[PDB]
């Protein structure tokens, strides 16, 4: 069984921007759902092999996880703090997708999703 | 099938 190659946290070809929302998604956003109880699960790419999983990425075709996130971030990857908001939300909406209601993993991600949406309403200006 | 009980850290 094999994962997909995890998505992509550098490219020379896009220009890169530090911008002052986007540090508020690392160092206020990103830091405080990394240190939570229930980040583990969601901290590198999921692991579809080791889970005997095999039709996680038959159903998720755009992964997406906090590790792959903090990256970009720490790359200046992303030109603007939609972007990584719009991964953020990815990483949410697949795993509502694939899981079900009240499994752990759920409970998991609504509890960080609250938080995130808590931290990103009061996203700083320029 | 689902991913299991899953613990806090």
């Amino acid at each position: 069984s094999m994962n997909p190659p995890p998505p992509e946290t550098s490219n020379p070809n896009k220009p890169k921007r530090q911008t002052n929302q986007l540090q508020y998604l690392l160092r206020v956003v990103l830091k405080t759902l990394w240190k939570h109880q229930f980040a583990w699960p969601f901290q590198q790419p999921v692991d579809a092999v080791k889970l005997n999983l095999p039709d996680y990425y038959k159903i998720i075709k755009t992964p997406m996880d906090m590790g792959t996130i903090k990256k970009r971030l720490e790359n200046n990857y992303y030109w603007n703090a939609q972007e990584c908001i719009q991964d953020f939300n990815t990483m949410f909406t697949n795993c509502y997708i694939y899981n079900k209601p009240g499994d752990d993993i759920v409970l998991m991600a609504e509890a960080l999703e609250k938080l995130f949406l808590q931290k990103i309403n009061e996203l700083p200006t320029e | 099938p689902g991913k299991g009980v899953k613990s806090p850290g």
